[PDB]
């Protein structure tokens, strides 16, 4: 029902035979020319290997208040705003995940040293009771 | 999936350590009796 | 990797909480004996 | 490494301080260039702000543009109405088939994970008993070794 | 579970007073009121092959050696016959009691020893090489059940005075008395560790007693219930599992009770026995239970 690259609702979906996953034809055709392999599984895949699929077609109700004017001005403007401010905000999210990664692994290794330090402490305290 | 694998790891090794820890404790129990048992021999 | 780490971190953190209290029990036991 | 979650039913602020103290110790063409510049600068490229305003009394062309555009709109409106008129709901029918498929996956994922969790839980209770068995035997020696020496 | 679901072991013409598992556990030998002892291979199809005759009484007690090569059983005519597992021949018979031999045990590890108890009130220590009693311990009341500790230093005897008695081989004195039964003790058995001794009695209670150099001094370690004795006054015997986790004891209500070694909880209580049950035994490797009863049949329960 969606494409597994862009996050679209495809107009001409095509399925690959190495990994059962539906992509929109333009976006899968572009990947094969960039590097001839399946994007998800990284398996060998060509343009002839793809299989086009059929469905009852997708329908979008063009707004009643539509024209060349809003479609040129207001609608197209909002689309390149929404593309711009999302990917910039998405680049901001990827930067923090790597920073919050470093705080995770450091605090983890900090805990490992506490355990190793307390593993020598406990058993020797128990051993002293035995002695 | 991986968490389950981690738990699996966690299990195998905890017990075996305590198992060998228990085996050594049994030895001290197993000898300490004998010295008490040898109190009756001197009598 | 973030999720598996944070889970396994706080999981490995509970190893210490357990370990610390047993270590502590060994001290007063041996001390009082 | 090993820390039993299901079994350990029995301090966060304390352990956080001890962990804190150990941390005190330690590929597109031109498209990509203008797109990244538009997002960085936070400015959308200006469109044709002309058609809407205009002015009565060059305008012979501007007038003839409007007539054709209006004709297209009627043609598009008829075409749009014609598509919307019968299709208006066709998209909705398709969108409901698309939605239900996602929530079926939500269930399939829900069922696997639950099973895994249950398995882990069961697994714990096994060893937590074995550790309980070990500690009881540990305490028995501890006092047994003493009572052997006291009498000697 | 090893090839055992339940089966059925028959052949006996009288109550099956005792049955023990082969030290190996591969094979078995039983005996009872029929003055016959039956060996049926446990594995394959469970069929007996060698029968050991030569008893003018009830093969009351039947035992095995640590190796299990030599099997010795105690009869009701005051004579004990010693038979090797292989070739089945009466190899060393020892006759020293004036009345019925109620029970016998063979010392494991240390040089070969055998203890017996009878209705004459005495307990006797036998060296299989001497053809004569080594020591005699006159009680005064009939003795029903006897077992050695693993050190081969002590003899543990249960009689009809409700009091388990411990004898010192060097002093030849009444070392210990155990109080805690209200009625006659019919069956005693040591743990494989030497650590604990299991008792059945006519007082309605299965009691575990701990025998150690350092003892609490009031060794009523645990008590279990369910096991019924009645007007038949059958000797009742109990057994430890190979790992000491399970306790089985027969009853007169045809129920094979098996409690949990650590939590004292009835793990099993199997049926399938028409007459009173006289002995229950555990396979040495696998979870297999041999139940012997007065209905002349055996079952091989698998857990």
């Amino acid at each position: 029902l969606i494409c597994s690259i862009s996050n679209e609702v495809p107009e001409h979906p095509c399925v690959s035979p190495v990994s059962n996953h539906v992509y929109e034809r333009r976006l899968i055709e572009k990947y094969i020319a960039e590097n001839g392999t399946d994007p998800i599984n990284n398996q060998p895949l060509s343009e002839e290997q793809l299989i086009d699929i059929k469905v009852a077609h997708p329908i979008r109700p063009k707004p009643p208040s539509a024209t060349s004017i809003p479609a040129i001005l207001k609608a197209l403007q909002d689309e390149w705003d929404a593309v711009m401010l999302h990917s910039f905000t998405l680049r901001q999210q990827l930067q923090t995940t790597r920073q919050e990664l470093s705080h995770a692994l450091y605090q983890h290794d900090a805990a490992c040293r506490v355990i190793a330090r307390l593993t020598k402490e406990v058993t020797a305290a128990r051993e002293a009771l035995a002695t | 999936e991986e968490l389950k694998k981690h738990e699996d790891s966690a299990i195998p090794r905890r017990l075996e350590c305590l198992k060998e820890d228990v085996q050594r404790q049994q030895e001290r129990e197993k000898e300490l009796q004998h010295r008490y048992a040898d109190l009756l021999l001197e009598k | 990797e973030l999720s598996h780490a944070l889970y396994q971190h706080d999981a490995a953190c509970r190893v210490i909480a357990r370990l610390t209290k047993e270590v502590t029990a060994a001290r007063e036991a041996l001390a009082t004996l | 490494v090993d820390a039993l979650p299901y079994f350990d039913q029995g301090v966060r602020e304390a352990a956080a301080a001890l962990v804190e103290e150990e941390t005190r110790r330690y590929t597109d063409i031109m498209r990509n260039e203008f797109e990244r510049l538009a997002a960085r600068q936070p400015i959308e490229l200006l469109s044709m702000k002309r058609y809407e305003l205009p002015a009565p009394s060059e305008c012979v062309n501007n007038s003839m543009a409007q007539l054709e555009h209006q004709a297209v709109r009627i043609e598009n409106l008829e075409l749009m109405s014609q598509h919307g008129c019968n299709a208006w709901k066709v998209y909705n029918e398709n969108l409901v088939h698309m939605i239900e498929h996602a929530q079926k996956e939500l269930q399939k994922l829900r069922k696997h994970i639950q099973d895994l969790n249950w398995q882990r839980k069961n697994m714990q209770l096994t060893a937590g008993s074995k550790l309980r068995e070990m500690e009881s035997n540990w305490v028995s020696l501890v006092s047994k070794n003493y009572e052997i020496e006291r009498t000697i | 579970s090893l090839q055992a679901p339940i089966m059925l072991l028959s052949g006996h013409e009288g109550e099956v007073y005792c049955c023990k598992f082969h030290p190996n556990g591969s094979t078995l030998a039983s005996a009872g009121f029929d003055r016959l002892i039956l060996l049926w291979n446990v594995y394959g199809d469970c069929d007996n092959y060698a029968t050991l005759k030569g008893h003018s009484g009830a093969v009351m007690e039947l035992h095995y050696n640590t190796d299990g090569s030599m099997l010795f059983s105690a009869s009701t005519d005051k004579t004990v016959a010693v038979w090797d597992s292989e070739t089945g021949e009466r190899v060393k018979r020892l006759k020293g009691h004036t009345s019925f031999v109620n029970s016998c045990y063979p010392a494991r590890r240390g040089p070969q020893l055998v203890c017996t108890g009878s209705d004459d009130g005495t307990v006797k220590l036998w060296d299989i090489r001497k053809k004569a009693a080594i020591q005699t311990f006159q009680n005064t009341y009939q003795v029903l059940a006897v077992t050695f500790n693993d050190t081969s230093d002590q003899i543990i005897s249960g009689g009809i005075d409700n009091d388990i008695k411990v004898w010192d081989l060097r002093q030849n004195k009444l070392t210990y008395t155990m109080r805690g039964h209200a009625d006659s003790v019919t069956g005693l058995s040591l743990s494989s560790e030497g650590s604990y001794l299991l008792s059945n009695a006519m007082d309605n209670t299965v009691r575990v007693w701990d025998v150690r150099p350092f003892a609490p001094k009031e060794r009523c370690v645990k008590i279990f219930q369910g096991n019924v004795h009645n007007f038949e006054k059958n000797l009742l015997r109990c057994s430890w599992s190979p790992d000491g986790s399970k306790i089985a004891a027969g009853s007169a209500d045809r129920f094979v009770y098996v409690w949990d070694t650590t939590s004292r909880r009835i793990l099993y209580k199997l049926p399938g026995h028409a007459g009173s049950i006289n002995e229950v035994a555990f396979h040495p490797d696998e979870p297999i239970i041999i139940s012997a009863s007065s209905d002349k049949r055996l079952y091989m329960g698998e857990i």
